[PDB]
């Protein structure tokens, strides 16, 4: 399918022409356009001025005005003589080296985007049609994944939340554990004392940094309010009626005030 | 680096500028065009006479050939630059491979590949007809455990058993 | 300090309550997860052949785009055929000898001498003279020239130094954009101090409910800093002057709306009178002239429907004037392109809202949303009379490219 | 539910109040949901990744292909840069003055239509060389393809007679038509006497290591060149159906035309609206169109020269009762030897490998008629054609 189909004739003709460019001045015995800047001589179907750049000696940090300029005048003089009749004086091939150089480019204003081509080859005018209509068709796909991708993010979000409460067992509990413990016995006192000791571990998860865990801040917040409730219960009891082991109740206000204003002391 | 280049222009190229510009009078006089079928009919073959059109034409061959001293190296430059329509449009045909073919068909087709054979259209029902069923397992595990325990061991602690009978009222509700 | 949670892990745990506590509620989260699993497999086979044929119903328009684009296959094989055969005529035309050192030697005489336009090396006259901090704000030499001189600092490919057979910026690239990005590192810290400074003036800018209009005219004084095409954030720094500088300066606007919007609380106590007006309605009706008018319904007076145009509008400050922080994201970083040329002229966005064709992400809408909904929570008369209120809230934002749809989904 | 009451029967297959067996029945439901979520898990994952590549390439080609046709906005709008600028010289006098004499092909048409008359009257014997082979013409890549290019120079009078359809004069295809009597059909049929005698010379038991090499080389050169040539003319009606039926059949004419379009929309008007999609410019440019039947339409006579020699070697009697596939399958062995010898000769055309299976139509159709009724030896009817079925399979690729 090279007649015509625009690709197999362009690959065969125009890409057999590419190796014809790769062996035009490179295989001219031997890389005569340069002074062996590349053995394979990339590319010689174009400049490739990082690969084949040795048309004369310098080629230096500032001496490209010295010898590469003298390469321009040197091979523009030797090619001013030899190219005056190589394709020069026989310039039907130079009338064709201006025909398929400028009039084919004049047809490339008609093979542009777009501009005043016909303009009824329909390419011309949406060159970003895959964005102009298929990001709009992909905006119908945004209506699709509006359901589905949001389902994926809330999906893995919920699974990650199961990981999150899976990553918090003594903490993110212990609101009802120490809360139910509170009114129960003393709270043991250990069910307040050791419970907010081993919870003061993870209350120092909520204190070795906090930003901005309003979850964990709410956790040790309710720990604080509950601890104040057993505080005012404790001195309310030992104050008003005052009937227990009095040294024990003063030990309760003592240790409970010690931890209570110890964390308020951290506040 | 200024890179001072000395081509053959403005002294060579003035012969292209002035002597190939004889076509304003020379090419309009002989009128050597429209079509190349003069002596295919074997009639005139001049016609007449393509000498002044060969003065402008040969002024493009020689007067723009001596102008092509270093310009037959340099007319000679958009062989790799007037193929900009050849580097892009076939790439647009490759894009027509990608967009007129692969974006639309990979879109709606490579979309529609994972289809029923989900399957889920069975199995998510079979998940559901398990799941809700397993729900009515555990709920009927609850209520059948409830009134046998609550009336038994919560004889004493009344108004804690009110919670239990409320939950039986829900579980059987 | 800011783990994989607090990215709406609050709003994740806002399924029912984090009110003591529960691992039971974690099981409840597993139940909602399976509910989403059947709703999303339900979306999957809903869209897998069915609305994948709905995507084939889209391929009417989209394969039609492949049909005008199939004329682009004919325009692409037409232009590629004219240039295929005409470029083959170029392959025989210029390469009559071919022998490109004898037939097309504009570049074989000049294998490096045709690429000899690299003389703008290197540094650093107009990098700090044409911009003191700036010299700009009149399409001036730091807008028009020293910006584009920093585009010459980026036109200089500072790691593509020599290729020593060419050797354009071998030692010129050692301090071209190191003095242009040293002096423009001083201009960069100048616009960073102008970002924390001018954005602290935007933190002082609290014009009219709320409105940060001083941050809008001040955002006109920041479009040149984000346009600034080198490029503009060379090391993610100009956007960090637009975002990481606005990190705390979101929370001045976010703290502003946070303390602001939650203060409109006022309600009734007991309305058996109005149920004697809708019991007095059906008494003298109908059978009479009605009675009701439509009568009260005292909730129709905007005790909470006021926020439906206010905290949906202040939510549209968390969203749609944060879509005027789509005039302040970088802005709208695009477009000036040399390096402040087009946005030297065109530095006036709307930005809100305005259409839907993009892909992006943003923030600064959490507490206004949770404030609007959690404020509206204990509302037991609504949403019976507020049916089309909360469903208009459901169907609020279709056509924008903002997260106001997710707000409307939160609504 | 309508499943749950049925599930209340399935768990009511445990008793009525059966809390231990209710627990175990719940473990059975856990097994069912367990495997249903294993397969629904991985199946849902494969579907999800299919959506991931689906939207990932709708993304990647929406953006990247929008920047591939918009990379054709970049490089093709870069095509519009030097439209009236390039080649740094008098290109206006190169395309209108030096290319004015490109519209002056008169004397080449007089000495080449006249030399196409006289020299192809000479090439009606010299490039139509035969009698007998002497390497098939001798040398039909010289001879029969000399009649192909002599018929490609007379494709100015064969194919570009269909391009020069009232171009500028009346005797360009009339006074040159008597110069095409000894010019076109003394070159095209000279390439078809050299082509039918080339493939017929390639149907000559060797045939040969230089006769079928040269002869088949002409019958692949002008065969595949004829195929891309008439494919360039059928793609001049398909590049005109792409082009002039985007102009005449825009639809904005909107009659369309009477009666040079529908029919012949789209051809549409030769020299050059109906010709330049197979003519200049046009770097081909005639299309060629040699030789039409070098083996472009004459590779069927090679595999049908072993499948007409093979079908001819039936001798339908069957000369004992079923010896049709003896000489016919012998011509199938000569079809494999001539086939692989000709693919060793000619890659593009002229019996690459189809002579084997064409001779399997000769042996297949031949053996399905020698014992069609009981007219052959009925006791030896199926053993013969079946013995050549499996044996002539095993004598080849089977």
């Amino acid at each position: 399918k090279e007649s015509r189909a625009y690709l197999n004739d362009e690959s065969l003709s125009y890409i057999r022409d590419p190796l014809n460019g790769q062996e035009m001045s490179k295989e001219l015995q031997h890389l005569p356009n340069d002074s062996m800047r590349l053995n394979y001589l990339v590319n010689s179907k174009q400049f490739n001025v990082k690969a084949f750049l040795r048309d004369m000696h310098k080629q230096d940090s500032f001496n490209d005005l010295n010898n590469s300029l003298d390469r321009l005048d040197s091979d523009i003089q030797d090619q001013s003589i030899h190219l005056k009749q190589l394709v020069g004086k026989n310039f039907t091939k130079y009338v064709k080296i201006k025909n398929k150089l400028d009039q084919i480019y004049k047809e490339f204003d008609e093979k542009t985007n777009e501009k005043n081509q016909c303009d009824s080859p329909k390419e011309n005018q949406i060159n970003v049609e895959s964005l102009n209509k298929k990001v709009d068709e992909v905006i119908r796909t945004t209506t699709f994944k509006l359901k589905p991708l949001m389902d994926n993010y809330q999906k893995i979000l919920n699974y990650q939340a199961t990981k999150k409460f899976i990553e918090l067992n003594k903490f993110y509990f212990n609101l009802p554990k120490s809360l139910k413990r509170c009114l129960t016995n003393n709270d043991f006192n250990e069910f307040i004392i050791e419970y907010s000791k081993g919870l003061t571990l993870r209350r120092r998860f909520n204190q070795s940094s906090d930003a901005s865990q309003s979850l964990v801040i709410k956790r040790i917040w309710t720990q604080i309010e509950n601890l104040l409730v057993t505080y005012k219960d404790l001195i309310w009891n030992s104050l008003i009626n005052s009937n227990f082991n009095i040294d024990q109740p003063q030990e309760t206000i003592l240790s409970l005030f010690s931890k209570l204003l110890n964390l308020e002391n951290f506040i | 680096e200024t890179q001072q280049s000395a081509m053959n222009s403005s002294l060579d190229h003035l012969q292209n500028d002035l002597n190939r510009i004889n076509l304003q009078w020379n090419r309009i006089l002989s009128d050597n065009t429209n079509p190349l079928e003069l002596a295919l009919a074997f009639l005139d073959d001049t016609s007449v006479g393509l000498g002044h059109r060969y003065e402008e034409f040969n002024q493009l061959k020689s007067q723009i050939g001596s102008h092509l001293q270093d310009v037959v190296n340099e007319h000679s430059q958009v062989f790799n630059t007037n193929v900009a329509s050849y580097g892009k449009a076939v790439s647009s045909i490759m894009q027509a491979q990608e967009q007129t073919l692969n974006l639309k068909n990979c879109l709606k087709e490579a979309n529609e590949k994972i289809t029923t054979d989900k399957g889920s259209l069975q199995e998510l029902n079979d998940n559901n007809l398990k799941y809700t069923k397993m729900i009515d397992v555990l709920v009927n595990i609850e209520e059948l455990l409830q009134i046998p325990e609550k009336i038994e061991e919560n004889i004493r602690k009344e108004n804690f058993h009110q919670v239990q009978i409320l939950l039986e009222r829900g579980f059987i509700l | 300090t800011m783990e994989n949670i607090d990215d709406e892990v609050l709003l994740e745990i806002l399924t029912d309550i984090n009110w003591s506590i529960e691992d039971d509620a974690d099981s409840m989260i597993e139940r909602i997860d399976l509910r989403l699993a059947e709703t999303e497999y339900l979306f999957n086979q809903n869209l897998l052949s069915l609305q994948k044929i709905g995507p084939n119903i889209r391929p009417y328009e989209d394969k039609v785009n492949d049909e005008c684009h199939r004329i682009i296959p004919t325009l692409s094989l037409f232009l590629m055929e004219m240039s295929n055969f005409s470029n083959d005529i170029e392959n025989v035309e210029s390469q009559d000898n071919g022998l490109q050192v004898e037939s097309a030697n504009k570049k074989l005489l000049w294998n490096t001498l045709d690429e000899l336009l690299k003389t703008v090396s290197l540094d650093e006259i107009s990098l700090n003279q044409l911009l003191e901090c700036p010299i700009r704000e009149k399409n001036l030499p730091w807008m028009e020239n020293q910006l584009n001189l920093l585009l010459k600092a980026f036109q200089a490919i500072g790691s593509d130094g020599n290729e020593v057979e060419y050797n354009l910026r071998e030692i010129s690239g050692l301090k071209q954009r190191l003095q242009f990005y040293e002096k423009v590192t001083k201009i960069f810290l100048n616009r960073i101090v102008e970002e924390m400074q001018k954005k602290f003036s935007n933190i002082r800018g609290q014009d009219i409910s709320h409105d940060q209009m001083i941050r809008i005219l001040t955002t006109l004084l920041i479009f040149s800093p984000l346009i600034l095409f080198c490029k503009e954030i060379s090391q993610k720094s100009y956007q960090a002057i637009v975002e990481n500088w606005n990190v705390s300066i979101q929370p001045v606007y976010m703290e502003l709306w946070t303390k602001k919007i939650s203060q409109l609380q006022g309600i009734d106590t007991n309305d058996e009178k109005m149920n004697e007006l809708s019991l007095s309605q059906l008494l003298n009706e109908w059978d009479t002239f009605r009675k009701e008018r439509k009568t009260n319904d005292i909730n129709p007076v905007f005790k909470n429907s006021f926020s439906l145009l206010t905290e949906c509008l202040q939510t549209m400050r968390q969203e749609c004037i944060v879509y005027q922080n789509f005039v302040e994201v970088f802005f709208h970083i695009s477009s000036k392109h040399n390096f402040e040329e087009y946005i030297k002229h065109f530095n006036d966005p709307d930005a809100p809202p305005i259409l839907l064709d993009t892909v992006k992400v943003m923030q600064s809408d959490r507490e206004a949303a949770v404030i609007e909904t959690q404020l509206v929570s204990r509302i037991f008369q609504p949403i019976v009379t507020r049916l089309s209120s909360y469903f208009v809230e459901l169907v609020k934002a279709e056509p924008t490219v903002a997260p106001a749809l997710t707000f409307y989904l939160e609504n | 539910m309508s499943s749950d009451p049925l599930q209340q029967v399935c768990d009511l297959i445990k008793g009525d109040l059966s809390l231990e067996r209710v627990r175990d029945i719940k473990e059975q439901l856990l097994k069912e949901k367990s495997v249903v979520e294993y397969q629904l898990n991985k199946e849902s994952d494969k579907y999800y990744g299919e959506v991931e590549e689906s939207l990932k390439l709708l993304n990647l080609s929406k953006n990247s292909v929008t920047s591939i046709k918009q990379q054709i906005n970049e490089v093709n709008k870069l095509g519009n840069d030097n439209r009236f600028a390039i080649n740094r010289y008098d290109i206006l006098f190169r395309a209108t003055k030096l290319y004015e004499t490109v519209n002056t092909t008169s004397s080449i048409y007089d000495r080449i239509y006249n030399f196409v008359a006289l020299m192809e009257h000479i090439e009606r014997l010299l490039v139509a060389e035969l009698a007998e082979d002497a390497l098939e013409t001798g040398c039909p890549h010289l001879l029969e393809i000399h009649f192909l290019l002599t018929s490609a120079r007379d494709f100015q009078e064969q194919v570009v007679v269909m391009a020069k359809e009232a171009t500028e004069d009346a005797q360009r295809t009339v006074m040159k038509l008597f110069s095409r009597l000894s010019g076109i059909i003394s070159k095209f049929d000279k390439l078809l006497d050299g082509l039918t005698y080339d493939i017929v010379e390639m149907a000559r038991a060797e045939q040969i290591s230089l006769a079928i090499r040269l002869f088949k080389i002409y019958d692949l050169e002008e065969r595949e060149d004829l195929r891309i040539e008439a494919i360039r003319n059928i793609i001049k009606k398909k590049e005109i159906e792409i082009e002039k039926s985007s102009i005449k059949k825009l639809p904005n004419s909107k009659n369309t035309a009477r009666l040079q379009d529908e029919t012949p929309k789209v051809i549409e008007y030769p020299t050059n609206k109906g010709l330049y999609q197979e003519i200049m410019s046009g770097t081909i440019s005639t299309r060629t169109a040699p030789r039409g039947y070098k083996h472009f339409l004459i590779n069927g006579i090679n595999n049908s020269i072993s499948e007409m020699f093979g079908e001819m070697r039936e001798k339908y009697v069957g000369d004992q009762k079923f010896d049709v596939l003896d000489n016919m399958d012998w011509i199938f062995n000569e079809l494999i030897i001539v086939k692989e010898h000709i693919a060793n000769c000619c890659p593009p055309h002229w019996n690459i490998f189809e002579v084997y299976f064409d001779q399997y139509y000769k042996e297949l159709h031949s053996l399905i008629t020698d014992l069609v009724e009981s007219e052959p030896e009925t006791i030896i009817i199926l053993d013969i054609l079946a013995f050549d079925k499996t044996f002539q399979d095993t004598l080849k690729q089977d």
